């Protein structure tokens, strides 16, 4: 997606 | 002590990615808003940030609660998430995301 890739 | 998400001039509820970009449209790094997601599921929540002149799109999660940018979610609101990152940049979920949410889009 257009998302942001957030680091869990 | 009043966390309400409907408290906050920068939630703007049920508008479109397009809405969003008009008023993200010529503005400075750091300016933020949040939306409803557009899926309208379990209570999300869709942060769009300006950084590098681009909008990005930072789900906010809601699960058992709590939310969050990345499990584990750790706040009690999204009132409370929005206001920690006034302060934090949001560098240490992605290193191109070193910005602050400096600057409300307020309704």
């Amino acid at each position: 997606s257009d998302y942001m890739n957030m680091t869990p | 002590s009043n966390m309400s998400l409907q408290n906050a001039e920068w939630y703007w509820g049920d508008i479109s990615r397009e809405e969003v970009n008009e008023k993200l449209r010529d503005t400075a790094d750091g300016t933020f808003l949040v939306r409803d997601a557009s899926t309208k599921m379990h209570g999300d929540y869709t942060l769009t940030l300006r950084k590098g002149g681009n909008n990005k799109l930072i789900k906010i999660f809601h699960r058992d609660g709590k939310y969050g940018f990345s499990d584990p979610l750790t706040f009690s609101s999204v009132v409370e998430l929005i206001n920690h990152y006034r302060n934090e940049s949001l560098a240490q979920y992605n290193p191109k995301l070193d910005v602050k949410l400096l600057y409300p889009v307020s309704k």
